[PDB]
């Protein structure tokens, strides 16, 4: 579970526990409009290639990125948020 | 979860019971296991 940057619990971090940096395949940062109402996302896979589309302004979405994994994705979670003052929809 | 796949999963008498199903590799994929 993830926490907020205003008033969190005692744990403050529950994503991973590994100390050493593991081998990765893709790690990037993107920017989005802060003064926005809704954020639209389109994730899918085809022939072992994972495609992702993102949009912050407007209803239609635009291409964001695409990578190669070689396997078949099975499950997905939401990582519930734990905060002290907060409304939150997904 | 816990478990017959006996005696072998390749030459099993009842393939509908063992969870290790027989599948083929598609396009742009690897051997599942
Ligand atoms: C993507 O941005 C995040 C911050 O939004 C970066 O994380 C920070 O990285 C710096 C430098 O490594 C650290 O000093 C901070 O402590 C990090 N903050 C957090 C919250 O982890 C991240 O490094 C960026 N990634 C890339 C590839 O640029
Ligand atoms: C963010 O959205 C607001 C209204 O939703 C708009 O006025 C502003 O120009 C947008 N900023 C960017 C950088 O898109």
């Amino acid at each position: 579970h993830t926490v907020c940057k205003s008033k969190g619990s005692i744990r403050n971090e529950s994503w991973h526990i590994d100390s050493s940096e593991p081998l990765c395949l893709f790690k990037k940062n993107f920017t989005y409009n802060v003064s926005a109402d809704w954020l639209y996302f389109h994730f899918y896979q085809e022939r072992g290639v994972f495609y992702a589309y993102y949009a912050d302004v407007g209803m239609p979405t635009t291409f964001l990125f695409s990578l190669y994994l070689g396997t078949i994705l099975s499950h997905y979670y939401v990582m519930p948020l734990t905060c002290n003052a907060i409304t939150l929809e997904y | 979860k816990y478990r017959s796949c006996l005696p072998d999963p390749i030459s099993t008498y009842s393939p509908n019971t063992c969870p290790q199903k027989k599948v083929v590799v598609g396009i742009g994929e690897h051997c599942p296991g």
